[PDB]
RNA sequence: CUUUCU
RNA sequence: GUGGGAGAGGGUGGUGGAAUUCCCGGAGUAGCGGUGAAAUGCGCAGAUACCGGGAGGAACGCCGAUGGCGAAGGCAGCCACCUGGUCCACCCGUGACGCUGAGGCGCGAAAGCGUGGGGAGCAAACCGGAUUAGAUACCCGGGUAGUCCACGCCCUAAACGAUGCGCGCUAGGUCUCUGGGUCUCCUGGGGGCCGAAGCUAACGCGUUAAGCGCGCCGCCUGGGGAGUACGGCCGCAAGGC
């Protein structure tokens, strides 16, 4: 489970500025947390499909955001990735 | 034969035949009877009458052993059931109690087709 | 980490030595799994609603504790080993839900 | 026809989640260890729901029965 | 029990 | 985002009691069983009925709903862990980042298939007993695959609301599940019933539209021949598209 703190350390880590919780980087940031967390859970439980449908969604919701970013501030984009590890 | 006075009267009622078994205070059978035990050979072993005869048979046979008081234990949901319960009462034996203990699965084995289709 | 209610029912025929014997254990078991121990209640001998292990009674235990989620199952695994330990039931601790009040 | 009291009416405040309070939990069982219907436990969809799971907990601990023998008849 | 056809 | 909420949503581990079967001990005797009635069958190598002990497989009474969860298929004993969705309040953050979706990929009841394991109960096939004009059936006694687990495959269905997805607009009443509030009521999400306008061949539908509109996909074009043939793709096969 992602602890509140766990999450917080992440948001602050990305917020484009103090209080920035809903920015596209924070989001792509947060989502990426859940995804990697979900993937680990799925390596074990290869048969837990309902969860995996949940995964498929997060991933889509991500690339969609990322896409928006690359379509606006390609730098932020090119940066958001390198900082994370997406497209790896 | 071995004086037991009080004991248990197990009635095993059903759609195909009733059968009673008088036991000693702790489960061991003193004597038993059934619809077959008596005359009736097939279709009517179930009839409530037969149930009466059997119960009555079971009593006598058991009173001879010194019986004269029983806690009845009803099992199965067939005809003649409630009838034998009355029988044992009209018999010598004193019916000190009555208890339906028909077993029922908290859902275990797939019943025969004859009993399925229900849910 | 997280609160739990470790319920334990053990053989109702122990001499004061055999009793404290299994308790000294239940304890260690707990300590072996970083399980801290908050308030406890010991009702001991009680009349079960059904024969447990052929025996018509049981000595009850109840430990409210705070332990690591990653090891609540093992805590149980371990606990169960004892022959005098008849039942172990750990439970995540929920607030009360008073009714008719 | 169910026209008497409810295991709730005839009683006061209690912790529906308390699986050890055998005293009051019993009240919610039939003449047999069967869990009473909300129809007569007076509870509510939600409360009746929690009871069901609490009673089931007590049963495993052996505080409450799974089934009882019907007397009389 | 089953219990066809016109 | 923050704070809250309900749930048989999913995966793994463990665990409880009822019942059936078998085994062991006790007690006990002549039948039990099954049916419209019977017979096959089981029982003196002692069955049936009864008490005690054990083993094992499968399923989880009451709660239970007229209920809840999931995209669907589906999902209910209890405990822990792991994980998906979702709703409400606060208006706090980004700033149209949206909708739909050919193809692709994934999931997908039952039966079925492969390898291994398991097998209590039930039961295609089958072995018999009845019924009958016959009875390759319905009824009765047996019974194998299978049903259960793992891993791999198959991918169908009355896979049904026989109703694609999203958004906006158009009387209310009543019952209910779940949240919020100033809580004999207001408001939000879900499930039902009745109904305004309107729609419909009719039946019916009616803020959970089958009404009034926009966007995108899919599909239909008389019946039989036929979901057949051929071809192609998929599959170990059955067979699927
Ligand atoms: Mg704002
Ligand atoms: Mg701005
Ligand atoms: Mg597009
Ligand atoms: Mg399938
Ligand atoms: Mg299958
Ligand atoms: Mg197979
Ligand atoms: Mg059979
Ligand atoms: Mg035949
Ligand atoms: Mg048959
Ligand atoms: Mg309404
Ligand atoms: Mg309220
Ligand atoms: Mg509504
Ligand atoms: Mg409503
Ligand atoms: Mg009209
Ligand atoms: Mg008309
Ligand atoms: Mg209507
Ligand atoms: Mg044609
Ligand atoms: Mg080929």
């Amino acid at each position: 489970p992602i602890t509140k703190e766990e999450k917080q350390k992440v948001i602050q880590e990305f917020a484009r500025f103090p209080g920035d919780t809903g920015s596209t980087e924070v989001q792509v940031a947060l989502l990426t947390l859940r995804i990697n967390r979900l993937s680990e859970h799925l390596k074990v439980h290869k048969k837990d499909h309902h969860s995996h449908r949940g995964l498929l969604m997060m991933v889509g919701q991500r690339r969609r955001l990322l896409r928006y970013l690359q379509r606006e501030d390609p730098e932020r984009y090119r940066a958001l990735i390198e900082k994370l590890g997406i497209r790896g | 034969k071995r004086q037991v006075a009080s004991g248990r009267a197990y009635i095993h009622a059903s759609y195909n035949n009733t059968i009673v078994t008088i036991t000693d205070p702790d489960g061991n059978p003193i004597t038993w009877s059934s619809g077959g035990v008596i005359g009736y050979k097939g279709s009517r072993k179930g009839t409530p009458y037969a149930a009466q005869l059997a119960a009555l048979d079971a009593a006598k046979k058991a009173m001879a052993y010194g019986m004269q008081s029983v806690d009845v234990i009803v099992r199965g949901t067939g005809a003649g059931r409630e009838q034998a319960i009355r029988a044992l009462q009209a018999s010598g034996l004193q019916v000190k109690s009555i208890v339906d203990d028909t077993p029922v699965p908290h859902n275990g084995c797939r019943p025969k087709k004859k009993f399925r289709k229900a849910s | 980490m997280r609160r739990y209610e470790v319920n334990i029912v053990l053989n109702p025929n122990l001499d004061q030595s055999q009793l404290a014997l299994e308790k000294e254990i239940i304890q260690r078991a707990l300590e072996n799994y970083g399980a801290r121990v908050e308030k406890v209640e010991e009702l001991g001998l009680r009349r079960l609603a059904y024969p447990i292990a052929k025996d018509p009674q049981g000595y009850f235990l109840w430990y409210q504790v705070e332990m690591p989620e990653d090891r609540v199952n093992d805590l149980a695994r371990e606990l169960r080993i004892r022959d005098n330990v008849r039942r172990v039931m750990v439970v995540k601790s929920q607030e009360p839900f008073l009714a008719n009040a | 026809p169910s026209r008497k009291a409810k295991v709730k009416a005839t009683l006061g405040e209690f912790d529906l989640r308390d699986y050890r309070n055998v005293e009051v939990l019993k009240r919610f069982l039939s003449e047999t260890g069967k869990i009473l219907p909300r129809r007569r436990t007076g509870l509510s969809g939600k409360e009746q729901r929690i009871l069901a799971k609490t009673i089931k907990r007590a049963r495993i601990l052996g505080l409450l029965p799974f089934t009882e023998k019907l007397v009389r008849k």
